[PDB]
């Protein structure tokens, strides 16, 4: 994910939430590198004039494990996340819940 | 997933046995456990029975939920068990393994055990398929954990759902 | 009695199967089984005595009832495990069993009175076997009296859309080659199969048996049917159509194939007998390994297998070879008499005429014969055709049906006065060239003299001829070893890969044919007097072979030079 | 009346009736408002899983009854839709018609009982027609009530049932007329055997026929199937066991009328031939697998032409050619099994059967008395091949004297005298008597057989092979051609305008007319046959002019006949003359 | 630019049957001028970027892909058998869908590989040798394939220290 | 062949499992001399009045662009899947025993390795310890017992154990003067299955 990870921190460079400095570090040193390898293909007649993305889907579905209320505590996700529980799941994906787990309410598996 | 990967959440749980010794040369490490004086029950996890039963230092006993009786009802209460059954530790089918592996040497009915655990663990495997001859209509906010455990479902995780959701997208 | 056996014994038998690295179970089988249709199981004969160590005694005098109280504790203990809850059983379903056993093989000779309604263990060798019918097991044999104003004497109508059915095959057996026929003939038995054993034995293969010796009506009939048959490891008696051949087999073999010095250690491979004689061998082992049947959009199947020839003075060991050729996937060999008619016989049961067909029992494996010479023309005709179209056609009586068969062919063959002919000119065959010309090798043998040579093929053959001497030191050479491993790797290496040429190959081979040609012609105006496609549609399936060999695709034509300095030897043979 | 599910069943097969798809399509102008009466509802099982999957999946499971059950309802909806045609008072069978489980008869293995399914394989043993018994209004003239009782068998529905002194003794004149009755038939198939393993015998079937769909093909065609399975008899309560099939329509794969022919494709044809230069095409056409004929060959494959008088005689028509050392001759017939229809190949050694019987026959059940058939009437209207011809026998040759030149099969077994009507032609393959040999010696006399022959045959002829060092390079260019798409684009092509499938459809409209002859071929011909006769026989050529007669004739009019339906040009020309006439020369 | 995996450029080449509306210039690959109707041939990554609506090339399916075979395999998605004639057949329509101008194509997929969430109740082990079903196969189901087979292969090795 | 190769490219290292004889530098060479044969046509008709400003020309913009797709992304894989799997090699060892050739560079990939060499290198400076212990992390398993014994193994080669003894010749016998430190590198590259 070393290509679009860079737009969310220079959103903002979060603090100590999301990344680490050291990793940062090697993101760059390896962006660079990749190019300063490509070198030795088509530098001399490199690229003239976006696309390139590897790691954006977020539909991956995930197992759930409800830490809560045994009533349908309803949050903020899209779906019909009715029948929360104690010590159950009913399985859903990843793009409509990144919103529990950083409240430590819900955990995976 | 893997099959030790998972002995390095599940081993961490506890039981409860009776060494040999007085303290070691050392009596206690700082920590939750209690001290070390022969002719007594202690309790431990299972990174060290493993390490003290062969080391030929000790016995060595199970839980409650090892038995016959109880997993000879628990069967039968799974059999009309529409959706799950009870639950013991959660964890169970790895202890089991770690302990009727080297515990024989003394522990009683190392085999009838293995038999039922079998029996429960064949017919709650094949209830997990067949939640999958119903699951339609792109169902992911409807599913089952409700009294499930984690030893058998890693063996679906890598099939099912990460090719499920770049195909079943279309509903 | 009937049930304490089910009751538990045969019920939890299957349950208790317990070593750790938890396999040792035929529960696990019995479900891998039975999730993919196949619907049978497979024992040995003494894992009962790790279980107890009287039931075994019970199952060999009474046979017929025990194998069916594993029937039913197969079905009540698999049905439990159908159940993912109480609803996925859909319907249960009847399974069938085998088992085996590594006790000892018998022989037909000893098949009497006493062992009859008991298990056995014979080896023998297979002819042909029977269609497939039908048979089944209940619907809604003596069919007694009562009815069930009168309904009289018996009025039964079956009902047979509740009715079942199973299956019924008749299995075929004939002796082994080495237990006194010698002042006799060979005789043969007929059989039985019951489920699931159909397309399991095609006819003309090697047999391991576990079987029964029951009757049907003091003289009354004899019969057997299979009790979980297995088979034969005659290096690999049986590895003809199926596998199981395993990751290992696989990685052995493709290990094999990679490494670059199995050609030339191939050449070598056999005779552990036998001096010399290595480019006339180069190409004996190519005819096994076939080239490609490649059919178009067009007619034209073109001929895929090759074809063989050799003629020479006696004293060169013609037989030996031959009769190794057949022993080493599938083939049979006759020579001489014997056909250029086809079995159109009738069976006095109903006044029919059937087809019973034996150029069609190698349809993958080949033929080889000897005196192509010494059996004359009333049945060549036949053959004339088979090897160049394999339509085997039929035209008798009212049928047509012009069936076909894929076999290739050897021959031997011996002309008159040595190399008085082959010195001189058209004395080579006697009778015609359209049976010299229809083949792809020309390669003639001679015994020239030399005293080395003489004194060498002495002491050659004498530690040889002296005492069985083979114990120790043939397999101690370097790779030229194990021909069970060449039957199961040319079942492989035939069966798998598609090769065809490059492009520099073709070019290359125009001009060279070109020029054969041109000095065939060339000798025709340079002596003021006298090229088919079969020499280039042939010496294209050498490269084939080659291919084949080294399972690469593609191969070229500086690989092939091998191939076409063979041809050489042709080319120079028949110099005139 | 049995389990009280059967009668759901018969309003569930009415829940087909619904609107306008079947409530108005499949019902009402569907056989007998048309009036053809073919008794038999074409079914499709798909719409039937687009209604009633129930009743979809039951009836490919089970039909203990569903077919009662549609023909049950099928006539109380037409018996209100239209009475006037409800006359017919019997069980009315219907379709199942339309890839499910198709397996072969090698594999119609043990399961499918109770099922309806499919089978492919041999149009085979087109065999004998008997009448069937069904119900018969019986009659007393003492009591004059005209009582009645049907009759069943197994083979029909489930059950198994003359009346003589019935009630206490009374008269019984048994009533025919009223006393009704269907046809029946019994033939069987065999598997289309090339997918078979050559170690094992293509296996066979059974199956049983019943009326409206009678013996509706030779044997020697490929066919489809789509039938079910019973087996009735005893199996050790006593004796094993036997199959049988029913429940079908018929499906031939091998027609032309098959295809959806309306007058666009006819228009096709019609446009494109008045292009000249396509018989050059055509010849090209038949074999872009191999130099080398063909041009004929095709007209071999247009049967010929009849030509019949008033009330006096007959001619055949067609043609029957060959010529060659070996090594592209014994696989240039192969454009013929699978090329066009009614094609046999025969063996070069095969006796008795070649027109013969044999008539044997073993207490059939019923009686049956003597005969079987042959291979040539197989191919009546077309075409035979063979490989290995002076190999054959010098037996059945004189049958194919007669058969051949006579135009007509008037022969005997010893007990009965038989006749029939084959008018077909035939090749074969060729080989010297020693090996590669045609010129120097002679050029006849290495051949070997009856001067009789070119007579019933057409053309003394020569094939041969080699070239000198000029045009040996040359030959090496076109066999390096030979070991895409690239420059038969320089052949200004389609694979749709020379194809197979199109080649084959240029077969109705051709064999449909009858190109008669104009006025000016005939000088043409008779001072060219005087020129033929005269001067053929000098300058190296005077023993190959021998076996001229006055047949040439009817060839050369074959000949222009077959030129004139390849275009369609009713009329015959100079041309015509010319591109018919150039070979024998 | 894609939707990557090991099959990286299986991707764009899938080959159709398209058909001419109007006229075209210098076809280039296979005249600067030609008629209105005249089938040909073309590859899928060109064409990927045309505007559906414009109307060079026309409403174009294959016969395979013709609606014929595909409606009666969604009543045939019970053994609508495969093979090697067309080996992917399983997100073809996630570029080709919306091209028909009759709105059929993505129903069918969908139904079809739902079928595979009711198929592979059966395959879920390695019980013996080498291979099994192994050209009943698109090349994206192989993946997971291997992979069951992968995890129950370890498993097994799990059940014990095995 | 139109864009196929790169399974073909790997092929070099079809042998090389874990019973590697040696690697090389396959497959580029003609394969970019292609790319100086087509930029030509790729910026041809770049805003020419070669056709005066109309819509044909296409397919020619697209005719690079999948071109370039192809070129990168295979490059992307003989780039990647070879530092993965020598990453793997690589985690089974530091730099202590490199590759068993050291010939098969592609010539640029001296940045490459040794940049993921100091990718461990950062992982050892704020890993194990702030300052940076170099946390043994994946070889030298034993618990605490010996520094210095010989042990018997099962036939390496490569020869690169510059660690602490004069010569130990790293086989079958690597059986010499062997600290700790020197045998600090081996636990899975075909070694020491056995004492
Ligand atoms: N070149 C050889 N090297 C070793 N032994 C040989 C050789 N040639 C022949 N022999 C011995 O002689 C026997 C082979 O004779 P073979 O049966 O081939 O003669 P043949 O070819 O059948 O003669 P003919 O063709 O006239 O029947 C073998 O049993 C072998 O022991
Ligand atoms: N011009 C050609 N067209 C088609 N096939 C050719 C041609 N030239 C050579 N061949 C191939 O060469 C082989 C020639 O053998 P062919 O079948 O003609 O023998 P044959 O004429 O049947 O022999 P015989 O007449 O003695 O029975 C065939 O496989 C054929 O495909």
């Amino acid at each position: 994910f070393t290509q679009h990870i860079l737009n969310q921190e220079e959103s903002r460079e979060p603090d100590d939430k999301r990344l680490s400095p050291e990793e940062t570090k090697f993101a760059q040193e390896f962006a660079s590198n990749v190019d300063e390898y490509f070198h030795k293909v088509a530098t001399q007649y490199m690229p003239n004039q976006e696309q390139r993305i590897v790691t954006p889907n977020l539909m991956s579905h995930v197992f759930l494990k409800a830490n809560v209320a045994v009533p349908a505590v309803i949050v903020g996700v899209d779906d019909e996340e009715v029948d929360m529980a104690a010590g159950s799941q009913h399985i859903i994906p990843y793009q409509l819940v990144a919103d529990l787990i950083q409240n430590n309410q819900a955990q995976l598996i | 997933m893997d099959p030790s990967i998972i002995e390095f959440i599940g081993e961490k749980c506890m039981i409860s046995i009776i060494p040999n010794f007085s303290n070691e040369p050392l009596h206690l490490i700082y920590g939750p456990v209690g001290p070390f004086r022969a002719g007594f029950p202690v309790f431990v996890p299972l990174w060290m029975a493993t390490h003290l039963r062969k080391q030929q230092k000790c016995r060595i006993v199970p839980p409650e939920w090892m038995d016959m009786d109880i997993l000879e009802e628990i069967k039968e209460e799974e059999k009309r068990s529409k959706f799950f059954t009870k639950m013991p530790c959660e964890h169970y089918m790895v202890v089991a393994q770690l302990v009727m592996s080297t515990a024989p040497d003394d522990v009683p009915r190392c085999e009838e055990l293995r038999t039922v655990i079998k029996d429960i663990f064949d017919i709650r495997e094949s209830k997990l398929r067949t939640s999958i001859d119903a699951f339609i209509k792109g169902e992911g906010t409807y599913a089952k954990l409700d009294n499930l455990t984690l030893l058998e479902i890693h063996s679906v995780r890598p099939i099912l759902p990460y090719s499920l959701d770049h195909i079943a997208r279309y509903q | 009695i009937n049930l304490q056996a089910v009751k538990k014994k045969y019920k939890e038998f299957i349950r208790t199967f317990n070593e750790e690295n938890f396999f040792y179970k035929y529960r696990d089988t019995l479900k891998r089984n039975y999730l993919n249709g196949r619907y049978f199981l497979e024992i040995e004969m003494e894992d009962l005595v790790g279980f107890d160590e009287t039931l075994a005694d019970k199952l060999n005098k009474q046979p017929t009832e025990h194998l069916e109280i594993f029937e039913e504790a197969a079905r009540e203990v698999a049905d439990e495990i159908t159940a993912p809850r109480p609803e996925h059983e859909e319907h249960m379903h009847d399974i069938q069993i085998l088992l085996s056993s590594n006790a000892n093989p018998t022989n037909i000779r000893q098949l009497k009175s006493d062992c009859v309604s008991k298990l056995v263990k014979i080896a023998g060798i297979i002819v042909a076997a029977s269609g497939i019918s039908a048979k089944a097991t209940r619907m809604s044999y003596a069919l007694p009296r009562k009815c069930n104003p009168k309904c009289p004497l018996d009025p039964f109508f079956i009902m047979p859309d509740k009715c079942k059915c199973v299956d019924f095959q008749t299995l075929k057996l004939q002796e082994l080659p080495d237990f006194v026929p010698q002042g006799e003939i060979p005789r043969h038995l007929q059989l039985f199969c019951d489920r699931s054993l159909c397309e399991r034995v095609v006819p003309g293969n090697r047999v391991l048996i576990q079987g029964i010796y029951s009757i049907r009506k003091g003289v009354r009939a004899p019969y057997m049917r299979v009790v979980g048959i297995t088979v034969d490891s005659e290096g690999a008696g049986a590895i003809s159509r199926y596998s199981n051949i395993t990751s290992d087999e696989e990685e052995h073999f493709r290990r094999m194939a990679a490494s670059g010095d199995i050609y030339e250690r191939l050449s070598q491979s056999l005779a552990p007998s036998i001096f010399g004689s290595r480019d006339i061998k180069k190409a004996i082992t190519c005819m096994l390994f076939g080239g490609s049947r490649k059919r178009l959009p067009d007619g034209l199947c073109r001929r895929g297998d090759i074809n063989v020839l050799l003629l020479g003075d006696p004293g060169t060991a013609k037989s030996q070879l031959l009769k190794f050729v057949e022993k080493v996937p599938i083939a049979v060999y006759t020579s001489g008499k014997g056909g250029l008619t086809a079995s159109v016989m009738k069976d006095p049961q109903t006044r029919n005429f059937v087809m019973e067909g034996a150029m069609v029992l190698a349809d993958g494996g080949v033929v080889c014969i000897d005196e192509f010479d010494k059996m004359r023309e009333d049945d060549r005709v036949a053959i004339h055709e088979a090897m160049e179209q394999q339509t085997i056609s039929i035209a008798k009586a009212g049928i047509t049906t012009t069936l076909n068969s894929r076999c290739s062919v050897l021959a031997a063959a011996n002309s008159i006065f040595g190399r008085w002919d082959d010195t001189k000119g058209e004395e080579n065959i006697d009778f015609m060239p359209t049976i010299l010309s229809r083949f792809d090798m020309i390669f003639i043998v001679k015994d020239i003299h030399d005293e080395s040579r003489d004194i060498t093929l002495a002491k050659h053959i004498i530690n040889v001829h002296l005492s069985s001497n083979k114990s120790a030191p043939s397999e101690p050479a370097e790779g030229e070893i194990s021909l069970s491993t060449f039957k199961k790797y040319i079942h492989y290496c035939r069966t798998h890969c598609g090769p065809r040429l490059s492009e520099a190959a073709g070019e290359k081979l125009k001009s060279r044919y070109v020029l054969m040609r041109s000095g065939a012609g060339q000798q025709e105006k340079a002596s003021d007097k006298r090229i088919t496609v079969r020499q280039l549609e042939a010496v294209i399936r050498i490269s084939e072979s080659l291919a084949k060999i080294r399972l690469q695709p593609f191969a070229t034509d500086e690989h092939v030079n091998e191939a076409l300095r063979l041809f050489q030897v042709s080319t120079l043979d028949a110099a005139m | 009346e049995g389990e009280q599910f059967i009668k759901d069943i018969q309003r569930e097969y009415v829940d087909f009736l619904d609107d306008e798809e079947d409530q108005g399509i499949y019902a009402g102008h569907v056989k007998d408002m048309i009036a053809e009466k073919s008794k038999r509802l074409i079914v499709n099982v798909n719409d039937l899983k687009r209604k009633n999957p129930q009743r979809a999946l039951g009836l490919l499971s089970n039909a203990a009854d569903e077919q009662l059950a549609f023909g049950r309802a099928l006539k109380e909806y037409a018996s209100t839709v239209d009475p006037g045609y409800a006359k017919m008072h019997e069980d009315l069978f219907v379709g199942f018609e339309g890839g499910n489980r198709h397996v072969t008869p090698r594999s119609l293995t043990s399961i499918y009982l109770g099922n309806m399914v499919c089978v492919e394989g041999i149009v085979t043993k087109v065999s004998l027609i008997r009448p069937k018994v069904v119900r018969s209004v019986h009659y007393c003239p003492n009591t004059r009530k005209v009582m009645e009782r049907k009759y069943t068998d197994l083979t029909s529905f489930e059950a198994v049932p003359y009346p003589t002194k019935d009630e206490d003794g009374n008269l019984l004149e048994t009533e025919y007329g009223l006393s009704v009755y269907k046809d029946h038939q019994t033939l069987t198939i065999q598997e289309m055997p090339e997918k078979a393993p050559a170690g094992q015998l293509p296996r066979s079937v059974d199956i049983v026929c019943d009326d409206d769909l009678v013996d509706r093909c030779k044997p020697g065609d490929r066919v489809q199937i789509v039938g079910s399975y019973r087996c009735l008899p005893g199996k050790r309560g006593s004796g094993t066991f036997r199959t049988v099939l029913l429940a079908n329509n018929i499906s031939l794969l091998s027609k032309e009328s098959n295809l959806d022919i309306s007058r666009e494709d006819i228009m096709l044809c019609k446009k494109l031939a008045k292009n000249n230069d396509i018989f050059e095409l055509l010849s090209k056409s038949l074999a872009p697998s191999i130099g080398h004929v063909k041009q004929a060959i095709l007209c071999l494959l247009l049967g010929g032409v009849e030509k019949i008088l008033p009330n006096g005689t007959r001619l055949r028509g067609d043609i029957n050619v060959l010529l060659g050392d070996p090594s592209a001759k014994s696989q240039l017939l192969r454009y013929v099994l699978n090329t066009a229809p009614r094609a046999i190949p025969t063996t070069g050694r095969g006796s008795s059967g070649v027109g013969l019987t044999a008539a044997v026959t073993t207490d059939q059940e019923t009686g049956e008395r003597r005969l079987e058939a042959g291979a040539m009437v197989l191919a009546d209207r077309g075409v035979v091949c063979i490989d290995e011809f002076d190999k054959m026998s010098d037996i059945d040759r004189t049958a194919i004297h007669e058969v051949m030149e006579q135009g007509r099969v008037t022969i005997s077994k010893a007990g009965i005298h038989a006749s029939l009507n084959a008018r077909c032609s035939v090749l074969a393959a060729a080989n010297p008597v020693y090996g590669r040999y045609d010129q120097y010696k002679t050029p006849m006399e290495n051949i070997g057989l009856q001067d009789s022959l070119l007579s019933r045959f057409d053309l003394l002829f020569v094939m041969l092979d080699v070239i000198d060092s000029d045009v040996d390079q040359m030959i090496s260019d076109h066999v390096v051609r030979m070991h895409a798409l690239l420059h038969g684009k320089s052949r200004q092509r389609h694979e749709k305008i020379l194809s197979v499938e199109f080649m084959r459809k240029y077969i109705h409209i051709a064999k449909c007319m009858k190109p008669k002859l104009g006025e000016q071929a005939c000088e043409a011909i008779a001072n060219e046959y005087s020129r033929l006769r005269s001067q053929e026989a000098v300058e190296t050529d005077v023993a190959r002019t021998q076996p001229i007669t006055a047949r040439t004739l009817e060839t050369l009019i074959r000949l222009s006949t077959a030129h004139a339906r390849a275009r369609m040009s009713k009329s015959v020309t100079i041309d015509d003359a010319h591109a018919a006439i150039e070979l024998v020369q | 630019p894609n939707y990557y995996s090991i099959e990286d450029i299986f991707v764009t080449q899938e080959k159709v049957e398209c058909r001419v509306n109007t006229k075209l210039q210098r076809m280039g690959f296979l005249s600067d001028d030609l008629e209105p109707g005249r089938t040909v041939n073309l590859p899928l990554w060109y064409i990927k970027e045309l505007k559906v609506n414009n109307a060079y090339f026309t409403v174009a399916v294959p016969d395979i892909y013709r609606n014929v075979h595909k409606a009666v395999c969604e009543a045939e998605t019970t053994h609508i058998e495969l093979g090697r004639l067309h080996p992917y057949f399983y997100e073809f329509g996630r570029y080709l869908t919306p091209y028909d101008r009759n709105h059929v194509i993505g129903r069918i997929i969908f139904e079809t590989l739902r079928q595979r969430v009711r198929h592979l109740l059966d395959i879920s082990k390695s019980d013996g040798q080498a291979a099994k079903a192994e050209h009943r196969l698109d090349n994206i189901e192989a993946k997971l394939h291997e992979a069951g087979v992968r995890t129950n292969s370890q498993y097994i090795e799990w059940l014990q220290m095995t | 062949m139109f864009g196929e190769k790169a399974f073909d490219l790997l092929k070099e290292l079809e042998r090389s499992s874990q019973t590697i004889p040696a690697f090389d530098d396959d497959g580029v060479r003609q394969v970019l001399e292609e790319i100086k044969a087509i930029f030509e046509e790729n910026v041809a008709q770049a805003s020419s009045y070669n056709a005066s400003g109309d819509r044909s020309l296409w397919p020619l913009l697209n005719f690079r662009h999948a071109a370039l797709q192809r070129n990168k992304r295979c490059l992307l894989a003989y780039l990647y899947e070879r530092c993965r799997r020598i990453k793997a090699l690589r985690w089974e060892f530091g730099p202590i025993i490199p590759g068993d050739i050291k010939q098969a560079l592609c010539e640029p990939e001296v940045t490459f390795f040794n940049n993921y060499s100091k990718s461990l290198a950062a992982y050892m400076c704020s890993a194990g310890y702030n300052q940076g212990l170099p946390i043994d992390l994946t070889n030298n398993l034993r618990p605490p017992k010996s520094l210095y014994i010989e042990v018997r193994c099962m036939e390496d080669y490569g020869k690169f154990e510059l660690d602490d003894g004069e010569v130990i010749h790293l086989k079958k016998n690597s059986q010499h003067y062997l600290p700790r430190a020197q045998v600090e590198s081996l636990v899975r590259q075909g070694i020491l299955h056995h004492i």
